[PDB]
């Protein structure tokens, strides 16, 4: 079994107060408490980041909804916080109790996703770099749960933030998912005692750091023997009816009296009128997914742009997800850039999640796409 | 750790080499610095490759 | 068992190209392919038209989603395409594979309803005759599936189309259902070699033809031994709360301060104020289903008209559906105008569907209504 530390809810209405007198004399934030009970986590399905599934585990002590569960491992993870600076960090799996049944089986939600809950973010914040969004999302003054610090690899979140659809107000969950897909990284919450020996506080931090500051791409093979589960995910939201029966309203009748114009999307990506086609069908799709679209003529009176129709019939990012057993010959840990060979086909992406169960040790591989 | 094995008990741990690896093999190797703690130096000549 | 021809998806992005060199010299559309595999359909529920239920069958060869299944019968169906002209049409049951499970049991959808999928049709096209709507719906330049031609009876679709609700944009499925209910007909898809001996192509045609050009009404009896499933369907949409508690806003208060006026719909259909009633209850409904309606006074200030309230409190077309076993003493087939006697009551309508199973042969009888 694994060891588990059970604490009461890390209420930021209590812990965010900077009244604690440090040994030197300085006034700082309130440190994390001691576990109300030391128990042992048993009959477990424990994820590392909580990318797809929520963790579930039975616990010896009678835990209740709200309590924080810190699962301990007798091993250490070295995170590169600065180019040369590597810090000794202890392996932890921190969750929030969402629901306990009659048989004391607790439904555990990964601390980070349970922290950025109900938080909404406007398009104005998303206009800047990915660092600005992370600095907004991780704040104990706003979040439902207490936060002390954030470790983040500057190179991975250096790039310009992904463009938002309709420039609307999105939830912290949807933006994080959209950002974490492009950066090819996943967050891990860790409880560890303050770095300075003078500070006696136990603190909770969020991890956006890796074993290598400048991440390198790995090349590996996944055999059918590892109980492989193949399923297709969609990163970007784009429409599914590749053929469009487009109708344009007549100005004189203020009605759709005029016949429709059919538009087909080629295999390359371009959108053409169906009547204009002069080919052999090799450059057109294998299956015709169709929809009927209605458009209103602009103030100028001109028909709607080809490009505007194109966006609605354009293809979505078909991405392959692979869930398999941990290979001891070539171990794959979370937040690693990999190139997986499966049944003669090459899939490129990252390790998003990791399940620590009683029977097996499994990985969630997410193909980042961007192949041609 | 820096455990005093000569005077007291315990297990002494000390890093000497830093091996950076890839998926297949080794990429780069950097050895740990050899610290020479001294009180007073009476030297004639010196050549420095880094800084004082 | 039954014989089955399995073809890959009839992609109109490929087959709707007039590059096929005919023996005479001229260019025509690409003909249908040869079946990729000849298999035998076992453990089946096969619907002739697909009026109410979707077909299901376990096939010997491992078919996949998208593939077209042509079920063969060693019998011939004569459809009358012209007043005197009849064509020797071989019996066929054409379907599109929608989903296959682990045990290779394929969910089959009737070719026509799968072809007119996702197609939307505004009030503008419905304004004309039934021929114009059929000519729009059956077109390989728009449809998800390939179609070469259609044979139909001029008399049955000769009449003026049904008036649309709210004059909105309706789907191809909803309009076809509304049209097929009034015309008392159902479509059948069939694969047949081109009529001319010169043309060597194999083609797919949608059928809107019958054994008799000028359809005759038959009067028969259906016994309890034929295992009848009696249920009710509604052709026309009309409101279900037969009593109306109508409120009218007061001009001076700009509020609903004034008391409500109750309106009751009589058995004949006449809508009167409840206060104005002077009868014995015999001309009123046996059950009172009530509803409360709110109205805003017009620009003139006058209360809303009686006829306008009537529409919101009108009865819907109660139609009886009888699913029964085939009687060998008097056989009934798809698209036959019939008058059925069941348990002492006479019901009039048409044979909408036919289910071919390994054990029995059944028919769906749909009453057209319009009795008083």
């Amino acid at each position: 079994m694994l060891e588990a530390n059970v604490y009461d809810n890390f209420n930021p209405n209590y812990y965010n107060i900077s009244d604690f007198s440090m040994p030197n004399g300085k006034k700082e934030k309130r440190g994390l408490p001691i576990p109300k009970a030391r128990c042992q986590v048993i009959n477990y399905e424990l994820w590392e980041t909580g990318y797809l599934y929520t963790s579930s585990a039975t616990l010896t002590v009678s835990v209740e909804v709200g309590d924080i569960v810190q699962i301990l491992f007798p091993e250490v993870v070295p995170i590169e916080e600065a180019l040369g600076k590597k810090k000794k960090l202890n392996l932890d799996m921190v969750y929030l109790v969402t629901d306990v049944d009659e048989s004391n089986k607790a439904t555990l939600k990964n601390y980070f996703w349970a922290m950025i809950e109900s938080l909404d973010v406007p398009n104005a914040i998303t206009k800047t770099t990915n660092f600005a969004i992370i600095d907004y999302l991780i704040d104990p003054n706003k979040n439902n749960l207490m936060s002390y610090g954030y470790f983040f690899n500057s190179s991975i979140f250096a790039g310009k933030a992904t463009i938002n659809r309709k420039a609307e107000t999105s939830s912290a969950h949807d933006v994080a998912k959209r950002i974490f897909s492009k950066v090819q990284f996943q967050p891990t919450t860790t409880i560890q005692h303050a770095p300075s020996e003078t500070d006696p506080r136990n603190l909770l931090f969020i991890n956006f750091a890796s074993r290598n500051w400048n991440r390198k791409r790995i090349t590996t093979r996944v055999d059918i023997k590892q109980s492989v589960t193949m399923d297709t995910e969609t990163i970007v939201d784009r429409s599914a009816y590749n053929f469009a029966v487009v109708f344009v309203k007549n100005k004189a009748t203020d009605d759709y009296t005029d016949p429709p114009k059919m538009y087909i999307a080629k295999n390359n990506g371009d959108v053409i009128d169906y009547s204009t086609y002069h080919g052999d069908g090799t450059d057109l799709p294998d299956v015709r997914t169709a929809k009927t679209l209605f458009y209103d003529r602009d103030d100028h009176g001109n028909p709607p742009e080809l490009s505007t129709i194109k966006v609605e019939i354009s293809p979505s990012t078909i991405v392959t997800r692979l869930i398999f057993n941990q290979n001891e010959l070539l171990p794959l840990y979370v937040n690693d850039l990999v190139d997986i060979w499966y049944e003669g086909k090459l899939y490129s992406g990252y390790i998003a999640d990791r399940v620590k169960t009683e029977f097996n040790d499994r990985l969630i591989f997410v193909e980042s796409g961007d192949k041609p | 750790n820096g455990v005093d094995i000569n005077n007291g008990s315990g297990v002494l741990k000390v890093c000497f080499d830093i091996v950076t690896t890839s998926g297949t093999g080794v990429t780069s190797t950097k050895p740990i610095v050899q610290t020479s703690t001294l009180d007073s130096i009476s030297v004639n000549d010196m050549t420095v490759s880094g800084s004082i």
